[PDB]
């Protein structure tokens, strides 16, 4: 039966984000940060965590 | 008499316009930066006693 041999969802997913890691994380490393000193003096800061 | 050591901040820290936040854009802390000064949750009261709505603005 053609379920008797179709995978899981559970584990196809464990293969799939693994790369998908990768490939987020290195192609970040071979990108720039361009500066927009948004129209002030400013400077449009490039993070995720003001922690103060 | 005895000499303290530098035990103090006394690096004051002025703010008239610099490095802000992509996702908020308030400026963020610094010090060394030039990160603008907090207006925590405790002065948001004090102003809104007065009754200076602007001063809060």
């Amino acid at each position: 039966s053609q379920a008797e041999s179709l995978p899981i969802v559970s584990n196809k997913k464990i293969v799939f984000d693994d790369e998908v890691s990768i490939e987020n994380k290195e192609s970040h490393k071979e990108l720039d940060l361009p500066e927009v000193k948004e129209d002030n003096g400013s400077e449009i800061v490039y993070e995720e965590n003001t922690s103060e | 008499y005895q000499r303290l050591r530098h035990m103090v901040n006394d690096k004051f820290q002025v703010r008239s316009t610099g490095p802000v936040n992509s996702l908020t854009m308030q400026p963020v802390k610094g010090r060394k930066r030039h990160g603008g000064i907090r207006v925590g949750e405790m002065e948001r009261d004090a102003l809104i006693g007065h009754g200076t709505s602007f001063l809060l603005q």
